């Protein structure tokens, strides 16, 4: 085939190589941020159900 | 003029109308916590797929 072919292939090649080096620093950049802060939806980790607790009125009034 | 109670009635719970305002934080909490965002949005494929090293989906 005539040499647009490669140039162009190689443009698109580039392209998504490139974007794929972006997301993977991103994703390492926002990795970090998590696992630092635990305010995003990854490394939550679990603590007690609070639908556990039982409000009913206890024998002794102060609890 | 005391009647005396019948077997079950002293062990009912009553109701009595008090002036005193309910409570409003007995338990003197502090404010809970600012909950983290919820998920909003609809998935899209990965972008490029895994991205793992050289696999291209
Ligand atoms: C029934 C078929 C029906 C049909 O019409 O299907 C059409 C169907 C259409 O799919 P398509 O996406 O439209 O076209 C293919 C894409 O253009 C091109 O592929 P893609 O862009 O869709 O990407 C697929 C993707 C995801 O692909 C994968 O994850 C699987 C990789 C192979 C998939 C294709 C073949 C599967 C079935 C045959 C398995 C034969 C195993 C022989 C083992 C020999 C060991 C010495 O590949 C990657 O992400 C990376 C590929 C390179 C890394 C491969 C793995 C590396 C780790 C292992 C290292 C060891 C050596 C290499 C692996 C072993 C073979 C030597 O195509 C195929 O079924 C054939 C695809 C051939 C892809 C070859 C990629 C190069 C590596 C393998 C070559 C050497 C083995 C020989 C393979 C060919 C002869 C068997």
């Amino acid at each position: 085939d005539g040499p647009e072919k490669n140039y162009e292939k190689t443009m698109a090649i580039l392209q998504i190589e490139a974007e794929k080096a972006e997301l993977r620093l991103k994703e390492l950049e926002v990795r970090r941020l998590m696992r630092a802060r635990g305010d995003g939806p990854w490394y939550q980790y679990p603590t007690i159900d609070k639908a556990l607790i039982d409000h009913s009125p206890k024998t002794t009034p102060d609890n | 003029g005391w009647v005396r109670p019948d077997l079950g009635e002293l062990s009912k719970v009553t109701k009595v109308k008090t002036d005193r305002p309910l409570p409003e934080n007995p338990y003197h909490s502090r404010a809970r916590p600012e909950p983290n965002p919820e998920a909003e949005g609809d998935l899209k494929p990965a972008k490029h797929g895994s991205r793992l090293f050289f696999w291209t989906m």
